[PDB]
């Protein structure tokens, strides 16, 4: 017998060093292992052959000339076919389909949220840089004026008046209080300044954390239906866009209503180039495709994608041989023999995951980590000041 | 000895304030626009050197305080009279009320300067972000010196009186 | 022959009009409305545009009608399905059908957007009534402490209650049992006022509410701040002139004696004046067009309040009306089914620029805190002045 | 000529002391004034007469026997009719309708939110009563233990140790610090207690005000469509429920889908008794009706209702006289003469509003008002303590 | 003759079944599914219930089939439209159609609800890593202060940095320039830690997140805390026994050697065991029924993770199948149109008990603050003990 | 004179604690359920007087501390030994370490009682609200008195020593 199959990703691909390979040892993949299992159970030797056209199977509207995998089966160049091919009412008439082995669905593919490592100084975010600058200038000007009016022809020396101004802002009481009227009035305004700046910082940081925790990612297709910022488009032509046109559903009719009228062309010609458009946007564009292809794209190649949400559409792959075949009997039951015992499930685990190249909500240490560097650096200078004034005396 | 160090710092703080209001390098906004205080100078494009004056026009009152650099110029007038007051104490000695006057003017120069900074940032603010040029930090450095010159002037007044 | 008129939302010429010749040249609400009428009427429709570019009004000099109204009476046009207002003088010359949609004169203003926080914008959390009550109470506690005592004088007692409210620990402590009842009670006041401030300020920066300055037509009758007018000469301008009720009679007093005159030539000029003024001019026109302008790009205006008068559009037919009877009944049936509401929802709302609201908390700028900085440096300069004259008078 | 009209609310109602009244002086209302205006403009004297059936106008499906206002017009007992009667395709055939004078619509009627006067002590809401009780007990037990271990065979007397414990909780520094080890350890735990209780109170009050300001009332019909807690029902039978059945709209098809299947009977037989069900629920049930009737119900009778949102349906009242009448000409133009000049608009303002019996988001003073009563009461006792110990010495 | 079987969501007997005799006695998904099949098939349908109340399995002793499967092979039933799983042994005896819906074995658990805060529940805002870092740091600052100085000893220096973190003003102040660099830097640490605590605690009480303890099937393979099993004997029980992959082989090890045996007689008993246990037992069954039970009253369970195996239901027809060809093609067309998805959305989701989320902030109870009260009174009792033995030893 | 006033307050505080654990009027829950500590008594319904014991059964450890009233009973044992210790100071006078011992027990009685209150409120809590009965405030009033008796005992110990 002869096997008619198509080359696409992990199902069928030519083996490494294909120049030094002859026969069935020239190919490797998922469908390769499936062809080996069924040929033993039914009992016939096979010969693997790639399709001539390179298409799945479609008939021209004028002349009924079937081009692809099903076209080679109609007149009968090969015995049976093992390829990822969906079942349709149009396909069921001309070619006889067997029981489904793997179930597929339409799912969502977005750019994987990168591990947002917090800034080592991400605790000075509430107040802008030009405010932090003017607090330092004010602190100097307040102490100098206090120093002047305190001692005039007094405990508030140039060293002591500088120590009083820090203790007031840090909210750590005081050692000595201004005694005169001129010293009291400048002390009262510095107390009024401190109380507002501190209370404004706490209230803004409270608002910053409250907003950040009450955000939800694009989970279900309902979340896509009520969003305009994050765009979503399908292939230019296929079974995906054709389903969307005659979609008599809840809010998927409104989904296609938005898809038709867009500023740029949301519909992408190439599927692989369509995956690049999601990478380029970086959390601005989403791409809808089959679940089986979506899961494999996350594993192989650099990791910047993931599957999200449940399956939307219901479609299944199958094994096809033209109607009036005596090969339907033993093959259809063999497919059920593989599934129930668990041959397909072990094999699907191997080529996707085993042959793959990928894989508490309290305040973290990293958010506060910055203020510990300020604590150590201060004690570093403290030791040096003790080192200098010991050598002097 | 320390009184001679006060004169050098007085002229230094007087210089840095004069360079600040002279040079047009206070802000950058987007190609590249090296604007100062009185004249907005453009670079990298059509006209490379062709500059023109600023077209500015409760909210009305702050606009005229920015349009006329009233505070930073006052700071310099207080400062240069301060250094003059120290020179007036050198000749005709033993007055016991000379450097005191200067010390107040240096403190007043910084307290005038600190307003001029706040007004400028308030006027600028109404996406590419603005960056502060070198000639702005000249105004920032002048405030620190004048404050140090102010406290030095108090120490000399205490010494002669006691 | 079907006579129509070129409008913004009703009759629009489609892109590539030279490529598609016939009924494919135009697309809109009024095109599909004619097809619904001819679904229950045996008539052949041809999209013919009126050459004058006018609705219809009899001139004072000639005493002859023009446009779609002129073509009806003189016997050229067969049927007229267009946005045409049904008035008294039109009913005398041509028969009208029943109203298919209702409209009226409404108010439009520029979107409220976000305000700039000036100076003393940090006193927003608490009412102006509470702030003054804290000032009076602080004097009361200071004065009572002195009388309770009889060291604590008038000056020393005032300082204690100031340092108490700022929540800094000095060295002044009432030693009397009576004074420690005053101190502890004044402390509990301080603890609640500070805690209540911080909580209310956090709520402001979590969710921001942009509320409209005007609500109703009686609101801008009392406010009298933002300019309001209509077209130089039109339907809404003639309504304002002849008014019985006092509220619009007071409005026509403003509209007539305006400095300067708030009247524009075109309706397109009126929309442009509102957006440019930025909360300074408010335009008055039909609620139909107003709702379409709000949905169209780039979205910077919205409808406010209810309608003032109640008018409607209908289908016009020449005098006698041999074919005007059946099409009048057909529209009334399609009004019941909900086809008119379905078609209006397609062109107004469905085909629009602006429809998800995502809010992000931004860092605080210096401009909104600027208020407390002026108070600090102002207080510092005052302290130098009092210290100098205290020494100057003591010297003499 | 004879006028056929129906009695319903402010349109037509019998005058006060109807026993001593003869002719047109026996009735008063809106339609009474409308009948007076048109009779002058056209030019004929009239005689007002109430309908026999007491219905609006409906034909039986078996025998075409029209019962109500339109039934009296068909055979012709009266000349013309002035009553609030809607226009339909069924009504337009048998009776000739004039141009509409007043436009109506279906709107929403809910229980008016009562002026929520804040509690005079609505600032002790964050913490429950049993917590405030245990803070007082702890305060006593802390001072007594401090008093004991401080002086043992010392400035911390029974009066001074009681003053130290208050100053720590109020966060107002301290006069004297414990000197011994036993006095320090009990002081440290009381400092740790204070810092958590205060910070928990501020954070809970922050959450209380944040939630309370981000709540929206039931404004539009879209808000009704996505709510289950607040129920909404119409009349048992009429033009309202009949419109809902063949409603080909956006989310009003889903609105009726919920209306059909309810736990209790949402559809109310009586309209006036239906208004009582909204009062009884108190912000749990909503009642849909005509806008004209809804606005009048807010004005007359006790005020516990209001209109909310815009009009949904499009319907207009009219003036009807049977087809083949010569009275159509002058009346139809007179209706347009009244509307354009503004006779109807002045008259509608009188009977609804003129003859009616009804009619900043910072921290309020009332929310803090309670803590001022604590301040005054304390100073009241302070004066009495000074009064007692002066008479003693 | 159309043979079906009595299920929960598929074939339901309507209320007042005595009043309505015929096809009005029943209502559900499987009733409307038969009408969709007979829309393109020339056959007369009569709602006939199988008397056995069994799906179909050949007995070990008799070697004869029963129920809907038994009626098909022996020649009594014509067509079978019912939730029937398509297995290997069924295909040998009767022909099956193409799958109309897909299903698998999934995990169900009781709703997560809200937990009771016990003791030390106030340390939730900050991580356990930060708390211990503050303890070590406070010793470091206290020790450095002593070494910098050389009054300040070891005991006196430790007290200063304790009183500093609690933010109370004592009479202890470092007089050395070197010590004032230590003091001021330790102060800035205190200010940020206190302000960061208050902010994070406010976020917890604004919006509450109830997160599931288990996510996947590999999650409850490692957790090994909550009990999980299936029916005593069924389809899912037979799947667990014969497994190739290690993850379910380790699960069957738990399922077999369970103390006690976690197996129930009926599927209705399994649901009752989950709700009563309250996060102690997890039941495994078909994803179809699981989704229906979640939507039904009073809503206290939900679906978690993906499906383990992939099975499907089909339309069964006797051996030979002379009328089984066209109805197989008809279902495939109705699958494309989206009638199966429309009908499943009507009975599962549309007709349900629980569908608006309105949150209201409640007052804090004593139970959640109880932690700090035990620390207070515990510390008080310890202070009395140390003071007594300090006097007792000094006496001798 | 003041030492005789201490004995009366000691027996008073001892009484109020004994009445508290005796009477079954600590809580009300809904018809009307006047439950104490050990026995839940029902009123207004079917059984009007027919009462039965409580069926109680980290979370496990608090349950047994409520089930056995370990703290409030300990408070009474500390308190009655306190009043006994004052009577032991009356006869065989001049020991200079008698009332001191009693003073600690009275303070310990309140510090034992204050736990018993916290445990009871923690156990009760898991819509009609619960209300606290009269016999609960008897336990609250006894804490205040025992604390006042404690400080009085310290004053006498200071007087004799000095
Ligand atoms: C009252 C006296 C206390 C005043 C103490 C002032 C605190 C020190 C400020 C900045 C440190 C310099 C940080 C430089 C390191 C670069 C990374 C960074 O922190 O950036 C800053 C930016 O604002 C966020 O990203
Ligand atoms: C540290 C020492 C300070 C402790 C000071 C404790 C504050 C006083 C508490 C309640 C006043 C009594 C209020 C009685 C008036 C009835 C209305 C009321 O306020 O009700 C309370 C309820 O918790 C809300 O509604
Ligand atoms: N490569 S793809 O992006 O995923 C993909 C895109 C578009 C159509 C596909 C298809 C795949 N497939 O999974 O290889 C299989 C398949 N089978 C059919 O029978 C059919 O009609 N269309 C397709
Ligand atoms: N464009 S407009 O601003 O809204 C507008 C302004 C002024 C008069 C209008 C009018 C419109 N209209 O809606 O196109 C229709 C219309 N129809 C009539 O019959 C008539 O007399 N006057 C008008
Ligand atoms: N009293 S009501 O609650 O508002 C009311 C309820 C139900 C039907 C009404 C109706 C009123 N109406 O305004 O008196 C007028 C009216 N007119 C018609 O022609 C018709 O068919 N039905 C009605
Ligand atoms: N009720 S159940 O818990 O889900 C359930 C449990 C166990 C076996 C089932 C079954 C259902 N089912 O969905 O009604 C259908 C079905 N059909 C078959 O053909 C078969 O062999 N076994 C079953």
């Amino acid at each position: 017998y002869i096997v008619t199959t198509i080359l696409e990703d992990p199902y069928v691909m030519l083996k490494k060093n294909a120049n030094q390979f002859e026969g069935n040892d020239r190919y490797e993949g998922y469908c390769v292992e499936l062809a080996a299992e069924i040929a033993k159970h039914v009992g016939y030797s096979y010969r693997l052959e790639i399709v001539s056209d390179g298409k799945y199977g479609a008939r021209d509207p004028d002349t009924k000339a079937w081009n692809g995998m099903v076209g080679e089966l109609v007149y009968g160049r090969a015995d049976v076919a093992v390829a990822p091919l969906t079942i349709t009412l149009v396909r069921e008439e001309v070619i006889d389909f067997s029981k489904p082995f793997m179930s597929l669905g339409i799912s969502i593919m977005i750019k994987k949220p990168q591990k947002s490592k917090p800034g080592v100084f991400s605790f000075l975010d509430p107040l802008a840089y030009e405010i932090w600058m003017c607090i330092v200038f004010a602190y100097i000007g307040v102490s100098v004026v206090l120093f002047l009016v305190s001692r005039f022809s007094n405990e508030f020396g140039i060293f002591n008046s500088l120590w009083f101004s820090l203790g007031a802002f840090m909210q750590q009481g005081c050692d000595i209080s201004p005694r005169s009227l001129s010293g009291r009035i400048v002390g009262g305004v510095w107390w009024f300044f401190t109380l507002i700046i501190i209370s404004s910082y706490t209230a803004n940081l409270a608002a910053f954390l409250t907003v950040e925790r009450m955000v939800s990612p694009i989970e279900s297709a309902e979340d896509l239906a009520k969003q305009t910022e994050i765009a979503y488009g399908t292939l230019e032509a296929g079974s995906t866009k054709e389903f969307f046109r005659r979609s008599k559903i809840a809010v998927f009719e409104k989904m296609w209503t938005y898809m038709k009228s867009a500023e740029p062309s949301v519909f992408v010609r190439t599927t692989e180039e369509g995956m690049i458009r999601v990478r380029k946007s970086k959390g601005k564009y989403a791409y809808l495709l089959e679940s089986t292809m979506n899961e494999y794209i996350e594993q192989r190649k650099p990791c910047d994608t993931m599957k999200v949400g449940g399956n939307l559409d219901s479609k299944g792959y199958g094994i096809a041989t033209p109607k009036g075949s005596a090969l339907r009997g033993p093959v259809n039951l063999a497919v059920l023999k593989l599934s129930e015992q668990g041959v397909l499930d072990k094999l699907k685990s191997k080529w996707w995951y085993d042959k793959g190249e990928c894989g508490t909500s309290a305040l973290s240490l990293s958010n506060v980590a910055g203020v510990f560097y300020i604590l150590i650096g201060g004690l570093g200078l403290a030791m040096l000041v003790a080192l200098i004034e010991f050598c002097y005396k | 000895v320390q009184v001679l160090l006060t004169t050098i710092g007085a002229f230094a703080a007087f210089g840095l304030m004069t360079i600040a209001i002279s040079t047009d390098y206070w802000l950058y906004t987007r190609g590249l626009t090296h604007s100062g205080l009185w004249r907005i100078c453009c670079l990298e494009g059509l006209k490379r050197g062709v500059c023109v004056k600023i077209n500015h026009f409760a909210e009305y009152l702050l606009r005229v305080v920015r349009a006329s650099s009233i505070f930073p110029i006052l700071s310099a007038i207080l400062l240069l009279l301060g250094g003059v007051c120290v020179a007036a104490s050198r000749v005709y000695k033993s007055k016991r009320n000379i450097i005191l006057g200067a010390g107040i003017l240096f403190v007043a120069a910084g307290l005038s300067n600190i307003i001029g900074v706040i007004v400028y940032i308030s006027a600028n603010a109404g996406k590419n972000h603005y960056s502060y040029g070198w000639s702005f930090y000249f105004g920032g450095l002048s405030f620190i010196l004048a404050e140090v010159i102010g406290v030095l002037a108090v120490n000399i007044y205490i010494e002669r009186s006691r | 022959v079907v006579t129509t008129i070129l409008e913004s939302p009703y009759v629009m010429m489609k892109k590539n009009h030279e490529m598609l010749e016939g009924n494919e040249r135009y697309e809109g609400y009024c095109v599909d409305l004619a097809a619904e009428i001819a679904k229950h009427c045996g008539f052949k429709y041809k999209l013919t545009i009126v050459g004058d570019g006018k609705y219809g009004a009899r001139d004072a000099d000639t005493k002859i009608w023009n446009g779609m109204v002129g073509e009806l009476v003189y016997g050229k046009a067969d049927i007229a399905i267009a946005p045409l207002t049904i008035t008294l003088v039109r009913e005398e010359v041509i028969d009208f059908s029943k109203p298919f949609m209702s409209l009226g004169i409404s108010i439009m203003i520029k979107k409220p957007q976000k305000s700039k926080p000036g100076v003393f914008s940090f006193l927003d959390p608490l009412a102006y009534e509470i702030w003054m009550c804290i000032v009076f109470a602080y004097i009361g506690v200071s004065v009572v402490l002195f009388l309770v005592s009889r060291e604590f004088g008038i000056f020393n007692s005032l300082w204690f209650s100031l340092g108490a409210f700022m929540r800094q620990g000095c060295d002044i402590s009432p030693r009397s049992l009576s004074g420690r009842i005053v101190g502890g009670v004044w402390w509990f006041f301080t603890l609640i006022i500070i805690s209540s401030y911080t909580a209310n300020l956090a709520a402001f920066l979590t969710v921001e509410r942009m509320v409209s300055p005007i609500e109703s037509a009686e609101d801008l009758s009392k406010q009298t701040e933002i300019a309001y007018g209509t077209l130089d000469s039109g339907s809404t301008k003639e309504f304002f002139r002849r008014s019985k009720i006092a509220v619009f009679d007071k409005m026509w007093t403003y509209m007539r004696s305006a400095e300067p005159s708030v009247f524009v030539r075109t309706t397109a000029e009126g929309v442009a004046r509102v957006r440019k003024s930025k909360g300074k001019y408010a335009y008055l026109l039909e609620s139909t067009m107003n709702e379409y302008i709000e949905q169209r790009k780039p979205c910077d205006t919205m409808k406010v309040g209810g309608n003032l008068d109640s008018k409607g559009y209908g289908i016009a037919t020449p005098k006698g009306s041999s074919l005007g009877t059946p099409v009048n009944l057909a529209v009334l049936k399609l009004s019941e089914q909900g086809v008119l509401d379905k078609l209006k929802n397609k062109w107004w709302y469905d085909k629009g620029e602006c429809g998800g609201s995502k809010e992000k908390t931004s860092a605080l700028s210096l401009s909104n805190v600027a208020g407390v900085f002026y108070i600090l440096v102002g207080g510092l300069g005052l302290a130098m002045l009092v210290a100098l004259i205290e020494f100057c008078y003591k010297s003499r």
